[PDB]
DNA sequence: GGAGGCCAAGATCTCAAT
DNA sequence: GACCCTTCGGGAGGTGCATCCCGGTCTCGCTTGGCCTCC
């Protein structure tokens, strides 16, 4: 029963993004604030406690292996209990709310749930933001246009027969013509948003009502489209990341941490570092990181803390440096009554 | 029991901080930074040690932690944002790796996903992006600055989970006048109805952890005010 | 023949932009 | 094998010409009944 602090860095071998729902406006992509678009960005400590929650749910699923007929022992309740954390059917325990250390017995048996909580019952792992040290350390990165593929490489075209061909020249001929219809729907729909801020309040309706019927004529529009709907080539949006070899400061904490819920978290880590990648747009390699964190606990009786190892995910390697790691992970592998069922 | 001078301790906010109702009071993070340190959860012991480095008013019972206020400076002032939480059931997720889905026809029951028990939360909620974040004491300030330091505490809902009211360079600076329960007749933090302090009247305990314990009538300030950055520091 | 499972249907509309 | 004595100056430009175009997406965070086959 102690508590276990990571303090550390994460260093982006590629570029860092995460999309946002408030985060994304309709002028652009960008990475979440804690304020204006002057302030400097943050990685979503939620995204980091996901993966760090999927990991640990895969060491669990390899720990508990197959059934002898292959399929996994988890039913779909238990999946989404490990999980997501949530109860569909109803049959989790419901302690009562005055007690704060509750689920003993439940934490004692499954050390994930006691790691990353379930509705009614609070998790040990804390997982925080991952803040940018320096002050120029995100782009706008991404981009680039989609092309057409006979339009580029004209070898591509001895392939095509006669009827497919022409089947391309409708398409290209469709699409240019959708646009320039497109592009004059928008121009008359920019003309009434600009008047729309001089209009009288009364007049705030129909503007707005006109607006709305070009939105569903712009739809049928390229629904009119036959050859295809949407337009092949197209410039592709950037998306805002944090730049490759940026340095982002890390804290990671485990309340009243046993051997064995320490162990899970370092196995987790373990198993993170084969696949080390945060965010999306995986496409483009992005989110792969190298992180290094200083395992500290607290001294017994005394506000002075107390260096008990370090974990360093490198590309090359996982180096845990400490005897008291390797106790706790070898306590969580020697473990024989775990039941996460 | 020690030498308690008041102190104010002025944080740099890096993530958008969730007010549960009432306003985050520093003894509730210092609760937790202390329910961290002292491997222990019971209340009994961590108040008991949470008085060794924060006054505590018997007259109240209230320690000496004023509430969260907004320090806005002419760069940035107080702004409005959601804590955005999501469900992300990735193809990993929905795998038979992981677990057996139930069969019909040797086709696998797809997860209801638009709604009923195993549906994709967007839970979002209310938040607030402040520059800084400003807090009143008497207390220690060494144990304050090590709590604060290298506890993993946030100013806020959740903290925990979500890692929102993130925080760093943790700056106390000594102050002439205790601020941290009244100033000029209004309650800086949720007080006892009948101590004549003014305020917006509620329901919740008067010591942390604020989650546990009977809730008695209380005052406390407004959740979300805010005071310039240079007024702050003036001290 | 419930019983599992899918799919279509239900009101009107949301301004912030280096 | 002893030591003088180390230069002056002229003279530095002018011109054109500065392109055309595409083409900007799709979801979704709810519940329920109607209906298709299944055990």
């Amino acid at each position: 029963m102690r508590t276990l602090n990571f303090n550390g860095k994460i260093s982006t071998l590629e570029p860092l993004t995460v999309t946002v729902k408030n985060a994304v406006s309709t002028s652009g992509h960008r990475l979440p604030r804690n304020g204006g678009f002057n302030a400097a960005p943050y990685f979503p400590g939620t995204s980091i406690r996901g993966t760090l929650r999927h990991a640990a749910h895969k060491v669990i699923v390899d720990r508990v292996g197959l059934n002898a007929d292959g399929k996994s022992p988890f039913d779909l309740a238990e999946h989404f209990m490990l999980a997501q954390g949530v109860d569909i059917n109803g049959e989790a325990e419901t302690f009562a709310p005055g007690e704060i250390n509750a689920g003993a017995e439940l934490r004692s048996k499954n050390p994930l749930i006691s790691l990353f909580g379930r509705w009614g019952l609070s998790g040990k792992v804390g997982i925080g933001n991952a803040i940018p040290d320096g002050d120029n350390q995100w782009g706008m990165f991404g981009g680039g246009a989609r092309s057409i593929m006979f339009q580029r490489d004209e070898s591509l075209m001895e392939f095509l027969e006669t009827d497919q061909v022409d089947r391309l020249e409708r398409l290209l001929e469709e699409q240019a013509e959708a646009s320039v219809d497109i592009s004059q729907i928008k121009t008359e729909q920019d003309a009434l948003k600009k008047a729309m801020k001089s209009a009288d309040k009364d007049t705030k309706a129909e503007l707005q009502i006109k607006v709305r019927e070009l939105d569903e004529k712009i739809q049928a529009r390229k629904d009119q489209k036959q050859e295809s709907r949407e337009s092949i080539r197209r410039p592709i949006d950037p998306y805002e990341a944090f730049i490759t070899g940026a340095e982002l400061s890390h804290r990671m904490s485990i309340k009243n941490a046993t051997d064995e819920e320490a162990g899970l978290f370092i196995s987790a880590l373990i198993r993170f570092a084969a696949e080390p990648r945060f965010g999306g747009h995986a496409n483009h390699n992005c989110g792969l990181v190298e992180a290094h964190w200083t395992v500290t606990t607290w001294k017994p009786g005394e506000l002075v803390p107390v260096t008990l190892g370090e974990i360093v995910i490198t590309p090359n390697g996982v180096e845990i440096t400490g005897d008291e790691l390797f106790a706790m992970v070898k306590a969580f592998n020697e473990n024989q009554s775990f039941d996460f069922t | 029991m020690l030498n308690f001078k008041p102190y104010r301790v002025i944080m740099s906010s890096l993530t958008p901080v969730v007010i549960s109702g009432i306003a985050p009071s520093l003894d509730g993070i210092l609760y937790e930074a202390l329910s961290q340190a002292i491997p222990s959860n019971e209340p009994g012991v961590v108040l008991a040690r949470l008085k060794e480095i924060l006054l505590f008013n018997d007259e109240l019972g209230v320690f000496h932690a004023s509430s969260l206020r907004f320090g806005i400076t002419p760069e940035q002032g107080i702004g409005a944002t959601t804590s955005m939480r999501c469900d992300y059931l990735s193809p990993e997720k929905l795998s038979t790796a992981m677990f057996s889905p139930r069969t019909r026809r040797g086709l696998f029951t797809r997860v209801l996903l638009t709604g009923g028990p195993t549906k994709r939360r967007m839970t979002t909620r209310p938040a607030y992006s402040a520059p800084y974040l400003t807090f009143d004491f008497v207390g220690s300030s060494e144990a304050v600055e090590i709590l604060l330091n290298h506890a993993h505490v946030g100013v806020g809902y959740d903290y925990f989970s979500a890692a929102n009211g993130e925080f760093n360079n943790v700056t106390i600076l000594p102050l002439d006048i205790d601020t941290s329960i009244s100033n000029e007749g209004m309650a800086l933090r949720p007080v006892p109805v009948n101590s004549g302090l003014n305020g917006i009247k509620g329901v919740s305990p008067l010591i942390p952890p604020y989650f546990v314990g009977e809730k008695l009538n209380i005052v406390h300030p407004a959740p979300v005010r805010t005071q310039l950055i240079s007024s702050l520091l003036r001290g």
